[PDB]
């Protein structure tokens, strides 16, 4: 049905089409692989206009009909959530594979030979990467601690971090210790909270264990602070969904009162209905008192006699948020009321910043917690983005540093001595492989030459030197100079990457480019 | 000014049978590199915006939707093929195309349409005689039963990614046909759900059922996820506190009654909700959201739900149990319940997932797959669905052939010879049949990247020399018996392609003229 609106790509002429057209798309975010790498502006559909050079972003803000870019897409899709640091990387070197591969299709090779040749290409070249790797856990805990610190200060110099690094360094560090064990060893950024608000600094960005609700607590005579309450358990909180003040419909209220006797009876089911509410709080033993609806006046003020101070209109992902950290549960009413249900927490407090009118509060632990909430600003908005993606990008880097220690300095480094060995042991091959492993080392020579070319480096010179110095003195990690130094050396520079995560970034680019070329004929449709 | 179509296009004579012939080519055009098991994968992009990758010949050729009717009467025969036997529906089309190019220079010499057809029934009556000659049976002959399953998936699940993990595959492919009885086997009844994350060799098979577990729903660190004999209930209606969809208009001017009009939309819920603990059944499973109220109180008794299960997994779940799914929670009967030997939550994967295990009543299983990436997964599960084929048609049919070229050679070679005892036009013709029939074996070297021109001819020397099972190797290449490599496909298959793809090339060379009305 609808013979129209087809097209057909087969044989001869679909092969050319398909690497150029991913080249085109790679060609892309060629220019923004690196720490020097280039900005893009990108438009949303309502109007709005952002910079930034972040692949995961680009790449999802760009809207394209390419059913192999589309590949590419769902390329970066699945080592986002592995790794997210390999966006722009993976690409690159996927489409480097694909510009060798088109060259050994007009020698004359099948797509087969050349899939099943950069299959054995990376067996080759991971076995070569897992000699080199060395390891950081294995020596001291403090110097873990020292590496790992001053290894998010590295990924943290591309961004406008770069100035307050230091801070946001060591709030990576401390946010992962809380959310791992020592026994379990895993981390996850689920229980990470990163959160930011627009205004101030990035100087004023903190790391608080706990939730903040932003909230003036409802009232001014309310104390700023909440006691213990007198030898009790922490500080008990309740999470519900309803409001503290006699209940209003949602559909109409129309109330009609005919005289001041029917306003007076009204005066005691409000005052009756405070107390019952009271009542469930002193019995239930909960000091603060926070919902997801405002309070009313009137009952405020009795809060002020009972010492009670309470926290209205917070949300409900907010509501389940305060749970997790407290070990609370969400309550529907106010006879449900438990000790058991109450969330139970160190403190409660207004923390007021600066000058600025916001005044937050701060619901704390003082004891290891299930949950961590990274407090980030910036002086505009794309600022807090920037700021905030930075530091989840480092901790994607702890998260993979803790779950594997064995590591290698990866920038200009890993590709290189990648090369160099496949490039050796080519020529002990002696067949299709051969042209395929010379054409995998080029590849992966794409890579370091893009970054050479993103910080104002002879791409060509820049690499040979690399090369020569990795040979006629030793089998070592020395990269390019893009974020600069006296000389290339990775090791005293401390830019490091995962050894898992350079495993991972070589696999799927390769696997993707098995997968294009396996794909010989391209049948595409309208729409109906 | 009169005009006999009043507009409505038909064309005939000798050039609307060579339009018929280009709609073959390009239909196997595109089969080409989707024949084997080595061969190349299509990208097909429908106009429900559902891109997908297929080497299918079924899924491929439903999913084009070709108007063409000479084009669309060969996905009505791969249709058919999918049916009589559901597996070859990529070569049934390229062998009954390629009796279309072998039928076209016939055509510019002035042979009737209707002699080739006539040579193709005699060329094909011949055909499935040798078949039954090629038919060996073999059931406990020189194999043992754990043997024969293993070794014939081994073939199968070689020359691919999962080549050195393919004996722990293997063991998990063998018992999910041992799984199901032998008598009737289904794919649809062995479930397969992929794992992202995680390592390939420790994948897991549930001899029940299991799912995504979609529940997003508050009220976690309750509700143990370990039970024992577990009672099963199936429910349809919604149990949340605050509903999805209706409302009502309720006006009262008091506070009490503010209060009451709430507690009155809970105690018309917590009444039905109440209902599912006087049944006692310590799972609840629904296919409409379980809300935050409802996972409390079954938290406090200690009662497992779990909502927004989709349709096609509670229907396994009735298939294993052996319950049945209650509109209601007031009349729910005990027959309706079922349990399990084992309940347990899995976090494989990064992600929670439940399970049924040890069903006694189960008709269906699931295989849990896990990998690197999502992608590599889809291959596995693909390279094992080929696996299950072979498995599966080993025990159903025990009458077996040499495939992966030999018997497509030994077809091709018997009537080259019974072709010089026949004289005339049908000599030519049933030379061009046995000439359509090495289609097949090139275009299996061609998609693996093996030299087309040397391996076939040297597979046509050593098949001449006596000996009738000498195959392709799909492994290394070279000349080789399929019998010893293990390449078998039951002998219903090439009788069934034979006969249905010269049926599709009987029905379009028929064609003189195509009429279209439009309208």
């Amino acid at each position: 049905k609808d013979q129209g609106n087809k097209k057909r790509q087969h044989g001869l002429e679909a092969k050319k089409s398909h690497i150029l057209a991913a080249r085109s798309v790679a060609s892309i975010i060629k220019t923004s692989l690196g720490p020097r790498g280039l900005d893009k502006i990108l438009i949303s559909p309502d109007g709005e206009i952002t910079i930034t050079n972040d692949g995961a972003t680009i790449l999802s803000q760009m809207e394209l009909d390419n059913e192999i870019a589309k590949l590419l897409v769902q390329l970066s899709k699945s080592q986002d959530d592995e790794i997210g640091d390999g966006t722009t990387g993976v690409v690159v070197l996927a489409s480097a594979l694909l510009d060798q591969a088109l060259e050994l299709i007009q020698k004359g090779i099948h797509p087969i030979k050349i899939a099943n040749g950069f299959d054995e290409a990376a067996k080759l070249a991971i076995s070569k990467l897992e000699e080199t790797c060395d390891d950081i856990s294995a020596s001291n805990d403090e110097l873990f601690r020292d590496f790992l610190l001053r290894a998010a200060k590295t990924s943290l110099g591309s961004k406008i971090v770069s100035k307050d690094h230091d801070r946001f360094a060591e709030m990576a560090v401390e946010a992962v210790i809380n959310v791992m064990d020592k026994d379990r060893k895993d981390v996850d950024f689920d229980l990470i909270k990163m959160q930011g608000r627009v205004g101030g600094s990035i100087s004023d960005s903190k790391l608080i264990n706990g939730v903040i609700l932003d909230k003036d607590f409802s009232h001014p005579q309310m104390p700023k602070c909440v006691l213990p309450k007198e030898g009790s358990d922490g500080v008990k909180l309740a999470i519900l969904t309803c409001p503290f003040e006699p209940p209003k419909p949602k559909t109409k209220h129309k109330l009609d009162i005919s005289s001041v006797e029917e306003y007076q009876k009204l005066q005691t089911y409000e005052q009756d209905k405070f107390k019952e509410m009271i009542d469930d709080v002193k019995k239930a033993g909960a000091d603060v008192v926070i919902c997801q609806w405002g309070f009313d006046d009137e009952a405020n003020h009795l809060l002020l006699q009972n010492d009670l101070p309470a926290v209205r209109w917070v949300g409900g992902q907010e509501l389940e948020h305060i749970a997790i950290s407290t070990n609370g549960r969400i309550v529907p009413r106010f006879q449900d009321l438990s000790k058991d249900k109450l969330g139970t927490c160190s403190r409660i407090y207004e923390q007021e910043f600066g000058t600025t009118k916001d005044r937050m509060l701060i619901i704390e632990q003082s004891k290891e917690t299930k949950t961590v909430t990274c407090f980030v600003r910036g002086s505009n908005k794309m600022i807090v983005d920037e700021a905030e993606r930075a530091l989840h990008d480092s901790l994607c880097v702890v998260r993979n540093l803790v779950k594997d220690s064995r590591v290698v300095y990866g920038g200009g480094a890993a590709e290189v001595t990648m090369s160099l060995a496949v490039s050796e042991e080519a020529d002990k091959q002696r067949g299709i492989d051969q042209y395929a492993f010379r054409g995998f080392a080029q590849a992966l020579d794409t890579i370091p030459m893009t970054l050479a070319e993103n910080s104002g480096l002879d791409p060509i010179g820049t690499l040979s030197t690399l090369k020569s110095k990795q040979l006629k003195e030793k089998i070592s990690n020395i990269g390019v100079d893009c974020l600069g130094y006296g000389s290339n050396d990775m090791k005293e520079l401390f830019v490091v990457d995962p050894f898992i995560g350079k495993k991972q970034q070589i696999l799927l680019a390769t696997q993707l480019c098995r997968m294009i070329l396996k794909i010989d004929n391209v049948i595409i449709s309208g729409k109906d | 000014i009169v005009v006999l179509k009043e507009g409505t296009d038909a064309s005939q004579g000798k050039g609307q049978i060579i339009s018929n012939i280009n709609a073959c080519v390009a239909v196997q055009e595109a089969l080409k590199p989707t024949l084997g098991p080595l061969g190349s994968d299509i990208l097909i992009v429908t106009s429900n915006q559902k891109t997908t990758i297929s080497n299918d010949g079924a899924t491929i050729l439903k999913l084009l939707d070709v108007v063409h009717p000479a084009a669309k009467t060969l996905v009505d025969i791969s249709r058919a093929q999918d049916a009589e036997v559901g597996d070859g529906t990529t070569s049934v089309t390229i062998l009954a195309g390629e009796l279309m190019k072998e039928a076209k220079p016939f055509l510019e010499e002035g042979i009737s349409s209707h002699l080739i057809m006539k040579g193709y029934r005699k060329a094909v009556s011949l055909a499935v005689e040798k078949i039954n000659e090629l038919a060996v049976d073999i059931t406990s002959e020189k194999s043992s039963g754990r043997e024969l399953l293993e070794r014939c998936a081994r073939t199968a699940m070689s020359s691919k990614l999962i080549h050195n993990n393919a004996d722990f595959f293997v063991k998990m492919c063998v018992d999910a046909v041992l799984s199901l009885d032998r008598n009737d086997l289904d794919d649809k009844l062995i479930g397969i759900k992929k794992i992202p994350g995680g390592a390939m060799e420790e994948s897991l098979f549930i001899n029940g059922v299991a799912f995504k577990k979609t529940f997003s729903y508050a009220g976690f660190e309750q509700q143990p996820k370990k039970f024992n004999n577990p009672k099963i209930l199936s429910l349809n209606v919604e149990l949340e506190l605050k509903a999805e969809k209706d409302n009502a208009e309720v006006r009262v001017e008091h506070v009490e009654d503010y209060q009451a009009i709430v507690d009155a939309e809970w105690q018309l819920i917590f009444e039905k909700l109440r209902q599912v603990e006087e049944t006692g059944a310590n799972i609840v499973l629904s296919k409409l959201p379980i809300g935050d109220l409802a996972t409390q109180f079954f938290a406090d008794r200690n009662i497992f739900c779990a909502g927004r299960v989709s349709a096609d997994d509670m229907n396994r779940v009735i298939q294993a149990v052996g319950g049945s799914i209650q509109s209601t929670t007031s009349d729910i009967k005990p027959e309706h319940l079922g349990t399990c030997a084992l309940f347990e939550e899995m976090q494989i994967g990064s992600e929670r997932y439940n399970l049924f295990q040890g069903c006694p009543q189960a008709k269906t299983c699931t295989l849990l797959l896990r990998g690197g990436a999502e992608q590599v997964i889809a291959e596995v599960e693909r390279s094992l669905h080929d696996a299950i084929m072979i498995v599966k048609r080993a025990l159903q049919n025990k009458l077996i052939v040499a495939g992966g070229g030999a018997t497509e050679m030994e077809v091709s070679k018997c009537l080259r010879d019974y072709s010089k005892t026949i004289a005339g036009k049908q000599q030519m013709i049933i030379n061009a049949f046995a000439k359509a029939l090495e289609v097949i074996p090139r275009q299996l070297c061609e998609n693996a990247g093996f030299d087309a021109i040397e391996i076939l001819n040297k597979l046509r020397l050593a098949h001449s020399k006596g000996e009738k099972w000498y195959g392709v190797v799909f492994e290394t290449e070279n000349i080789g018996d399929n019998f010893a490599k293990f390449v078998w496909e039951p002998a219903l298959v090439k009788i069934n392609a034979l006969n249905s793809a010269t049926e599709a090339t009987n029905l379009i060379l028929s064609v003189d003229e195509t009429i279209t009305n439009k309208g």
